[PDB]
């Protein structure tokens, strides 16, 4: 892709004591037109991974298909495909990272930023980022695009350093995530009020929540804001 | 543009049982005149070809056409006719549609079988100017159009055609910085061809 | 070499092609194709002795295009190779030329592919005879048949199989008597009935709805019959009360 | 250039002006813009003159082979698909713009085609620099169910509009009439409304007017 | 261009304006942007006319081949084929295509494929230069499961308004109706739709 | 199979070409006769079933408007050569010069095609001989035979296939250099009548002439310089006509 | 029969004078030496079972899996030269993926059957390869229901109610036939599983000298949601116990 057409904004995510949380709104924009509103940008791979994608939606759909194909292929002649020899988040990540860097290097990027979230077989949280340049990093929180600028600073107040992770519960992390989603709705002109959230827990497995709405907003004070300086009424 | 680096002109005209074709002698590099003897008119059997434009392509096309017509004569066991050669020139040019020779060829000749005078012109990618009074080409083509439309009349005797195509060429050339520096004129009939070198301004 | 690849024998013959013709009778079933006023009917025996088979998947008739049907005499895998190729040719033709491939044009095309296998050493002929039918937009009801020699021709009617001379002579006699080159019935059902009746006659056997398969070309489309419609046809020609 | 196409009750008519221009200069004052794809399929071109002529010949050749191969009369839709696919493959770089008209076993047809490979169909069409003037006439005087003579008149009036109003166009009208059930009828210089007036004098020079340096006989 | 397709209770209806322009010149005032790629699978075209004709042509070829080999293709499958061509050649196409079909199980379906080649299944879709002006109108007037007549009216009203505001739209309103009963072509003239 | 399948034997002969000729010698008779104002080519239409419609096949083929061909030997080899011959006439001649090739050069291209099958790896030679009748502006009417080897010779008249020995003999007696097309047609019929076992009418005989230009076969009027095609195939009716008043 | 086609059986794609390809029939002899495999079409699905010969106690039980999945919805089992079987399944996986990529819907079973068939018959076309030394039983669920097929070295394939191949195929076919006769109203998937175990058990009496292990898989609308799954755990043991009782 030489330039993006239909696009998804921020994907955001954080680790907590027993797993990871990831969220992304359900909008596919078309320039400044808020064109499509039921676009799922979180992609579960098996029971242990959720791949969240921002950027060009055509490229996102292409990646979705690559992932389903992995699942299919991995199962061939694999008696333990649902067990010991299932796909690990780390395998899904390494594959995508390989693909993104290859496409960057052929001057034909997949025009996306991607976060891969899950839990490894030994119970370890997995959270790692890759984008259209093939750039990769991990951190206790990750966010793409606009969310990197406003969600990260919010989320880091919860998990600021590695040691904060075991002190953090799903309940607390999920609240942090949702609040960040509300803040993005306030200040990102390409955000939607509707979003999906997924939790991947070493004990409870994958929990995929569709159709969340940003709630509990403050608009009250707006009645008192008049003019832009001197105007009194 | 490539078609005005070297300079030069060609004109052909029909007359009664004759055709004539003429060209200047200049080869220059922009403002610098270099060769005083660069003729632009060739022949393959009884078919004449004049070529204006980029000198290197003028030379290349000549060799290409001598090659093609020689093979034609061998295989066909007779020399190529002006009508057939005209199509050959067209398709040879078009074959290079997207990387063309920078030329403006002109064909003149008398069909050995009909005895009919024939001329044609081409753009740089082979489009054929089927016109049959006169054809002009080169850096003074405007001037030539003007001279021909003025001086020309149909069914001139060869002796009169000679004066007409001469004056058309000479006067067009003297209003063009990139043309002139000598000229040659061919008067072509069935049984005779006469080549003449004209006296002209040398500035 | 000359008994193994398509090169000339001293008698100027091609043995592998001749042997390829022998292959066409290996399925031991007969087909016939007949033209109506406004339809073309193709009929072929169907012998499914093994009771573990799904008879509904056993077929030597193929819908090549919306308008062209084909019936093959010969082993099913060479049969299905040809069917696939013709389907692809017919699609490419419509795409490139902007109209439906005529039946005789498809036949010629396949004939040419076939003649190539008789000239190039590394390819073997297909062991098949391909009967093509349609109601062509210009030529009307049409039957064109191709063989492993690359030969094809158009037909008033034709028959192919181990007992083809029987059926053929049965048809010639009828067409002599009748003084026209097709069956004068508008109903494709009557044309199908005709074909079943004359095949029953020529083979000295009766048929149940499972013993044959039927294709029908009309101006609009080529289609095959369910066992139920075939039964309905068999009833139409039943001579017992 | 001004080319038009006009369908009538029993066929189609195609027409063109006869001026070809090197820039603001007229190279050929009596050029021929009506090309034959096959005996009953004819086309008129605007755009790059070499591309228009070349692509005409390519498809004409192929249409002929197709026709010999299939033993069928060439169909206008075949010329259409072959041309548009070729032009599309070249992504606009073959600057051919054509009106293609014809009759074949399926009836009578009228299409336009642009350099990028898009095609239209209608009862009346125009292309080239003079197409707005021509189309103004067509839009004023077309009616369904034209006779041959009416479609000739209308198409000829449309070319005239371009000849008179479009600097890109001029000289004569050429028409081809393709009627169902008949030979195509090509009318070269159907109209010649632009003959040069007699010049005021002859510019024949007295013999010997031109100075010669040297002379010689050439041997063919 | 103003193109839309609307699922309804009995199947799907495609609609389009008939204007093709080059510059401010209306090169075709009676264009047919409603293009058939299989019996009850059609599409609406916007963008480069060369591109959309070339795409639809190749898609019709693929589905013809599909049919002779595999049987009747689904609406989804047709949308898949379009998508594959639009996405893979994104750097060299300007095509905004709505794919719309009928079948006995799903009844009507609509897939819009915007520039870039993504694909979106929707209960209805609008597209083309003129659609911008009718986003708000269509949102407020579309219901699921409308009757045929209610649906024709919705499209007539929708496209009439898009034609009113968009210079790149105009001419007649074309409609194609896909249901179990078959394929029906409708037309509405300026003097009808301009009064709504 | 990337090696020649036609190779030299110790006697220096090339077996596959000889065996190709044997196939030709086995084919249905066909013949050509050159007149002063035309050429005729003819063959028999043996229908390999009465249920077959022989009209749907054509043993005499138009190559260019002025050139046609007939054959003896393997039909499908012929059919394919016909397709190749028509194409090469456009690709190596008409698209360059805007003219159809003259007969002898088109014969020469077909000869090349056949020569190639006798040398290239993995292929047998073509099993046909062609007779080719044409006209061109600078050579007038001509008649050639091409053989599986790619050899070609010009004839005033000749026959090929099964009954060619007797036919060549018959033609030697009746031929002179002043036949008009009508004589040549008549003689061709009498000649074919010997070879013909079975039915002999306008429906089992194929016959074409290269003669005068037919403006009525052009398909359009208006270009007066445009020559009609010289090739014309005779109808069933036209052939029967001559047969009754034989 | 002449089982040995002397002079025509030395290379693939050669027709014998009676129109046979002996290499293909020889490839069949290798299939007949393989272990028994079967397929049973059931009411909303299909079941596969294979005999696995325990050649040595050194084999690790429940490893060396023979049944393979293609896409998510198709099972394949084959008898004969096992590596030829994997080769064919590899091809099927590409064909399936390629279909799913253009057309989005999973490859329908008859479509998948023909991809394998053309590929298998393509290997009877040239002497530069040999035919596949396997017969393959395969199928699954699509939009049109359950489908079961068997594909031979020739490329020949048909749909089946029940299919058997390999050493004990005659015995298995007989039980498959009784099964058909006895169930005009249909067979549940669970039932088919048990019945499949019984049949493999009976067929094993041909390889009675060696021990064996039973492998069973299915694809069923109600049992596996139309995905291919290996029959395991209690259901497996229940079928093993049932088979043994008979
Ligand atoms: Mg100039
Ligand atoms: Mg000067
Ligand atoms: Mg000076
Ligand atoms: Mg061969
Ligand atoms: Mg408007």
């Amino acid at each position: 892709t030489q330039q993006p057409i239909v696009t998804g904004t921020s994907v955001i995510s954080m680790k907590y004591d027993n797993g990871v949380i990831i969220a992304a709104d359900n909008l596919g924009s078309y320039g400044s037109l808020l064109r499509f509103n039921g676009v799922e940008r979180l992609i579960p791979v098996g029971d242990n991974t959720v791949v969240g994608i921002s950027g060009d939606i055509s490229d996102m759909q292409h990646i979705e298909r690559l992932l389903k194909d992995l699942v299919t292929e991995n199962a061939y002649d694999n008696p333990l495909a649902d067990a010991e020899e299932a796909l690990e988040p780390s395998y899904i990540f390494e594959y995508l990272a390989t693909v993104m860097y290859q496409r960057r290097s052929k001057m034909n990027p997949l025009w996306n930023a991607i976060i891969v979230a899950g839990v490894q077989s030994n119970g370890d949280q997995f959270l790692r980022y890759v984008n259209l340049l093939g750039v990769t990093y991990s951190s206790p929180t990750l966010a793409t695009g606009f969310g990197a600028h406003m969600a990260n600073p919010l989320l880091r107040k919860v998990v600021d350093r590695e040691s904060d992770i075991p002190k953090t519960t799903v309940q607390v992390a999920e609240e942090a995530i949702v609040n960040a989603m509300r803040v993005l709705y306030y200040r990102d002109a390409r955000s939607s009020r509707n979003f999906s959230l997924a939790i991947i827990d070493k004990n409870t497995g994958l929990t995929f929540k569709k159709n969340l709405q940003v709630e509990n907003m403050k608009w009250d004070f707006a009645k008192d804001i008049k003019g832009y300086g001197t105007q009194k009424i | 543009d490539p078609s005005s680096i070297n300079g030069g002109i060609v004109v052909a005209m029909t007359g009664k049982d004759c055709v004539a074709i003429a060209c200047d002698l200049r080869l220059g590099s922009q403002s610098l005149g270099v060769s005083n003897k660069f003729e632009k008119i060739f022949h393959y059997g009884h078919v004449f070809l004049g070529i204006t434009g980029l000198a290197t392509d003028v030379t290349t096309l000549n060799e290409m056409f001598r090659y093609k017509t020689n093979l034609y004569k061998l295989k066909e066991e007779r020399a190529i006719e002006p009508e057939t050669f005209t199509q050959l020139v067209s398709s040879s040019l078009y074959e290079r549609r997207f990387g063309p020779y920078f030329v403006g060829p002109v064909v003149a000749g008398i069909n050995s079988k009909s005895g009919k005078p024939f001329i044609a012109g081409f753009d740089l990618i082979g489009c054929i100017d089927e016109a049959k009074d006169f054809i002009v080409s080169g850096t003074a083509s405007d001037q030539l159009f003007g001279m021909c439309e003025s001086l020309y009349e149909p069914n001139l005797e060869p002796e009169d055609l000679f004066e007409t195509i001469s004056q058309a060429l000479l006067n067009a050339a003297d209003r063009d910085a990139l043309s002139g520096w000598g000229a040659v004129v061919y008067i072509i009939k069935k049984d005779e061809v006469v080549k003449r070198y004209l006296k002209m301004r040398q500035d | 070499y000359d008994r193994h690849i398509t090169i000339f024998s001293p008698e100027g013959r091609l043995y592998q092609v001749e042997y390829a013709f022998k292959a066409t009778n290996q399925t031991n079933i007969n087909s016939l194709a007949v033209r109506g006023k406004d339809c073309t009917v193709v009929i072929s025996q169907k012998k499914v002795p093994d009771k573990l088979l799904d008879p509904t998947t056993v077929s030597y008739i193929f819908c090549i295009s919306r308008t062209i049907g084909m019936v093959v005499n010969g082993p099913i895998p060479d049969a299905r190779n040809a069917a696939l190729r013709a389907k692809a040719e017919a699609a490419e033709f419509r795409y490139k030329y902007g109209y439906d491939m005529p039946c005789d044009v498809l036949a010629k095309r396949m004939a040419n592919l076939s003649q190539i296998y008789t000239q190039r050493a590394y390819m073997r002929p297909l062991g098949v005879i391909l009967t093509f039918v349609s109601v062509d937009e210009e030529l009307g009801p049409s039957i064109y048949k191709t063989d492993p020699a690359g030969y094809y021709v158009g037909y008033k009617a034709t028959a192919t199989g181990p007992k083809q001379q029987e059926i053929t002579t049965n048809l010639e006699n009828h067409f002599k008597k009748s003084k026209i080159d097709h069956i004068n019935e508008e109903s494709w059902e009557k044309v199908v009935e005709f074909a079943i009746t004359h095949m029953i006659d020529a083979l000295g056997t009766e048929f149940s709805k499972n013993d044959l398969e039927v294709g029908v070309a009309t101006k609009d489309k080529f289609f095959t019959l369910s066992a139920e419609n075939i039964e309905e046809r068999l009833v139409a020609i039943a001579e017992q009360d | 250039t001004t080319i038009v196409g006009v369908k009538f009750n029993n066929g189609v008519v195609i027409a063109a002006d006869t001026r070809s221009t090197q820039g603001p200069i007229v190279a050929d004052k009596n050029c021929a813009k009506l090309h034959r794809i096959s005996p009953k399929i004819w086309c008129a071109g605007a755009g790059t003159a070499a591309d228009t002529e070349a692509v005409t010949q390519l498809i004409g050749s192929n249409i002929e082979l197709h026709s010999l191969y299939t033993s069928r009369e060439p169909r206008v839709v075949s010329a259409l698909q072959m041309l548009k696919q070729h032009l599309f493959k070249y992504q606009g770089h073959i600057g051919a713009y054509l009106i293609v008209a014809g009759v074949d076993p399926t009836g009578s047809h009228l299409f336009s085609i642009h350099a990028h490979g898009s095609t239209d169909v209608g009862y009346y069409l125009s292309l080239g620099s003079g197409s707005l003037a021509a189309m103004a006439v067509l839009e004023s005087h077309w009616k369904q169910d034209l006779t041959k003579e009416e479609a000739i008149k209308l198409a000829s009036d449309a070319i005239q509009a371009g000849i008179w109003n479009d600097l890109g166009s001029g000289s004569n009208v050429d028409v081809c009439v393709m009627e169902i059930g008949k030979d195509a009828e090509y009318l070269r210089n159907y109209l010649t409304p632009n003959v040069r007036e007699e010049k005021q004098k002859s510019y024949k020079f007295p013999r010997g007017t031109t100075a010669v340096l040297k002379e010689s006989i050439v041997n063919i | 261009t103003s193109i839309m397709a609307v699922t309804f209770k009995d199947g799907v209806i495609l609609g389009a304006d008939s204007r093709t322009t080059t510059g401010a010149y209306i090169a075709n005032r009676v264009t047919d942007k409603l293009t058939r790629v299989h019996d009850k699978i059609w599409c609406c075209r916007s963008g480069s006319a060369a591109d959309t004709q070339a795409i639809a042509d190749i898609v019709q070829y693929h589905l013809e081949l599909y049919t002779s080999q595999y049987g009747t293709p689904s609406t989804e499958t047709a949308a898949s084929v379009f998508k594959e061509l639009c996405y893979e050649n994104k750097d060299n196409l300007t095509a905004g295509i709505i794919v719309a079909g009928y079948d006995d199980k799903n009844k009507g379906e609509v897939y819009t494929i915007p520039l870039g080649g993504s694909v979106h299944k929707l209960p209805y879709a609008i597209a083309g230069s003129g659609s911008t002006f009718i986003y708000g109108y269509c949102d407020k007037n579309f219901r699921e499961n409308m009757s045929k007549e209610e649906t024709v009216d919705f499209i007539k009203h929708s496209l009439s308004q898009a034609i009113k505001w968009d210079g790149s739209s105009g001419g007649v309103i074309r409609m194609v109706v896909l249901t179990a009963a078959g394929v029906e072509r409708l037309i509405f003239y300026p003097d009808e739709y301009e009064q709504l | 199979y990337s090696f020649s399948l036609t190779t030299f034997s110790p006697s220096g002969k090339l077996g596959q070409i000889d065996y190709a000729l044997t196939a030709v010698k086995q084919g249905v008779t066909s013949l050509g006769i050159k007149a002063t104002n035309g050429v005729v080519i003819a063959t028999e239409k043996k229908s390999s079933s009465p249920l077959a419609m022989s009209e749907t096949l054509s043993k005499v083929s138009l190559l260019t408007p002025d050139i046609g061909a007939v054959y003896s030997g393997m039909g499908p080899d012929y059919r394919v050569l016909v397709d190749k011959s028509r194409k090469v006439a456009h690709t190596s001649y008409k698209r360059i010069y805007g003219e159809y090739p003259p007969t002898k050069l088109l014969v020469s291209e077909v000869a090349k095609i056949m020569q190639e099958a006798t040398q290239s790896g993995g292929v047998r030679p073509f099993g046909v001989s062609l007779l080719i009748a044409g006209h061109d502006e600078f050579n007038g009417f001509s008649l050639y035979q091409v053989d599986p080897s790619g050899s070609y010779f010009p004839w005033k008249a000749t026959a090929i296939g099964k009954g060619s020995v007797a036919a060549k003999t018959f033609l030697e007696k009746r031929w002179n250099d002043e036949l008009e097309l009508e004589d040549a047609i008549h003689i061709a019929l009498l000649t074919l009548k010997e070879s013909v076992e079975g039915e002999f009418n306008g429906d089992t005989i194929e016959l074409a002439i290269i003669g005068d230009e037919n403006p009525d076969l052009l398909g359009y009027t208006g270009i007066p310089t445009d020559k009609g095609p010289r090739f014309r195939k005779l109808t069933s009716q036209e052939i029967n006509d001559r047969l009754e008043a034989l | 029969m002449t089982s040995i086609g002397t002079g025509y059986d030395l290379s693939n794609s050669v027709f014998s004078p009676d129109g046979r390809n002996f290499q293909v029939e020889y490839a069949v002899k290798a299939v007949e030496n393989g272990t028994t495999s079967i397929g049973i079409k059931c009411n909303d699905g299909v079941v596969f079972a294979v005999e696995k010969l325990i050649t040595s106690k050194l084999l690790v039980p429940q490893k060396n899996v023979k049944i393979q999945v293609v896409d998510r919805h198709i099972g394949c089992v084959y008898s004969g030269l096992i590596p030829d079987g994997r080769h064919l399944v590899n091809r099927g996986r590409e064909e399936a993926a390629s279909f799913k990529k253009l057309y989005k819907t999973p490859i329908p079973i008859p479509a998948f059957a023909d991809r394998l068939g053309q590929y298998v018959q393509a290997h009877t076309l040239y002497n530069s390869v040999r035919p596949f030394g396997v017969s393959t039983i395969f199928g699954g669920v699509d939009k049109n229901g359950a489908h079961l097929y068997m594909l031979e070295p020739s490329g020949s394939y048909w749909g089946y109610k029940g299919a058997a191949t390999g050493k004990g195929r005659q015995s298995a076919k007989a039980e498959l036939e009784k099964l058909v006769d006895h169930h005009p109203e249909g067979l549940s998937a669970r039932e088919a599983v048990k019945q499949a175990a019984k049949i493999i058990y009976l067929a094993h009496e041909d390889n009675k000298e060696k021990d064996f292990e039973l492998e069973i898989s299915w694809c069923s609308l109600s049992e596996t949601n139309g995905l291919h799954k290996f029959v395991k755990g209690d259901l497996l043991q229940e079928a093993i116990d049932f088979a043994q009782k008979e």
